[PDB]
């Protein structure tokens, strides 16, 4: 046609859910069998910004049964706004933690620096099977307070699960609140207007490099 | 290696080509029903991360012992005790099935005692 | 060079560089036959012309030519546009119409 972009594919649609759990957040249960998704499986959910998260999705009826929602803090942690869309993939990354990984951020939280002996990690983190992720600046349970800690990165293939029996091992540094919406210039389509015909002839100049060399015959 | 109160862990003691007749072996054991509602039950194994989906619609947690059993030769000695995904609940009772236990297409999470 | 006299013209005496021919532009057969021998690792959708094509470029370099085949083939992947990753079915399906090079030379910058 005259400008054929700017296309929603075949893409799952993406809410704010209202759910207790962090590492658990909720999916359409007519969802779950369309896509032959598991009742107790984690899956990623693709963002934009170039940032996914790893959850389990369950298949509550909580959130919506037609749109997959889920929770204040992993909204804040996919950096996405409402109304956006997900791929889903069922490609599993059952892998145990390794060594120290997390930054101490001390907004309200029990044994400021902690170092791998917290009321947060061996009652709380042991037992979950929480996928902990580079980035995963988690709003979670555990120590008394809401506590906030942010992880560097984890070491094998970084989106990994936790040992329901090894401790997570922790570094020590104190950190404070990061400015993660603004600071790597993570805005996207999103936010510039501009002139939207040319962002869109912008990206038909970069379609090729972009995941097809092979479109080239 | 150090001395924790964890639990040892067990290695791949089967063989990489016997891993294929093992779980070809346990997929023929158990029966496959047409006129059922079939569901497929995720066993989460703590040897490196290995899976597998081969159900009917209906077996007890012993039956998935036996599916663990033709799965792996070396798992039949090791006591564990299975996990779900946030219910916060522990599966014993053996005896029972899926349907009474609402393990229908639920990742069980093995975890070895 | 692009232009003779931006040289300078002590290079240009009777003992140094002293044939000058220019290419220039083809013309509108000669444009044609630049299509001809440019379109050839491409498959045409057997509709297109390339003469009626040639006759209504006028005042046209082969390079060009070469962007406004570039911007065919982008239209053609543009209007059969397909799913995300090989996806196989739309290689097998290329086809450029002389209405899409029409586009094309709409938005042309001779």
């Amino acid at each position: 046609a005259i400008l054929k972009q700017k296309n929603r594919p075949n893409r799952l649609i993406v809410d704010e859910a209202i759910n207790e759990d962090n590492s658990v957040v909720s999916l359409s249960q007519p969802k779950m069998d369309e896509l032959q998704l598991f009742r107790g499986d984690t899956v990623l959910l693709k963002g934009k910004k170039r940032r996914e998260a790893v959850c389990i999705v369950l298949s509550d009826d909580t959130c919506s049964d037609e749109k997959i929602r889920m929770n204040r803090v992993v909204r804040n942690n996919l950096r996405v706004r409402l109304g956006d869309v997900i791929s889903i993939q069922p490609c599993p990354d059952v892998k145990y933690g390794k060594r120290i990984h997390v930054l101490p951020i001390d907004d309200t939280v029990e044994g400021i620096t902690g170092n791998l002996f917290e009321v947060y990690l061996k009652p709380y983190f042991l037992e979950a099977y929480r996928p902990i992720r580079k980035g995963d600046i988690f709003l979670v349970h555990g120590g008394m307070r809401a506590v906030e800690f942010k992880v560097v990165e984890t070491d094998p293939s970084p989106y990994c699960i936790v040992a329901p029996d090894t401790v997570i091992h922790c570094e020590g540094e104190p950190i404070k609140r990061e400015d993660e919406e603004e600071s790597l210039n993570e805005v996207g389509y999103d936010d510039i207007g501009g002139c939207r015909k040319q962002l869109a002839q912008i990206k038909e100049m970069v379609e090729l490099p972009l995941r097809h060399p092979a479109l080239f015959k | 290696q150090k001395l924790g109160s964890t639990a040892p862990q067990v290695l791949n003691t089967s063989s990489p080509a016997q891993q294929a007749e093992n779980e070809a072996k346990a997929s023929s054991s158990i029966l496959i029903n047409e006129a059922e509602p079939t569901t497929n039950i995720q066993i989460r194994l703590a040897d490196g991360g290995r899976l597998v989906q081969k159900f009917n619609h209906s077996h007890r947690i012993s039956d998935i012992r036996l599916f663990i059993v033709d799965a792996r030769p070396a798992m039949a000695a090791t006591s564990f005790v299975l996990m779900t995904t946030f219910p916060n609940k522990e599966l014993a009772d053996e005896n029972q099935t899926l349907k009474e236990a609402n393990l229908l297409n639920a990742v069980i999470v093995q975890r070895l005692t | 060079t692009n232009r003779p006299n931006s040289i300078d013209p002590a290079l240009r005496r009777f003992g140094r560089f002293d044939r000058e021919v220019d290419i220039g532009i083809p013309d509108a057969t000669g444009r044609l036959e630049i299509l001809q021998i440019h379109t050839k690792n491409m498959k045409l959708a057997d509709d297109v012309d390339l003469e009626q094509v040639a006759n209504e470029t006028h005042g046209h370099v082969g390079a060009d030519l070469a962007a406004l085949c570039s911007e065919a083939a982008l239209q053609a992947i543009r209007k059969k546009m397909d799913l995300i990753d090989i996806d196989a079915e739309v290689m097998n399906s290329l086809a450029v119409t002389m209405d899409d090079f029409r586009w094309a030379l709409s938005q042309s910058n001779p």
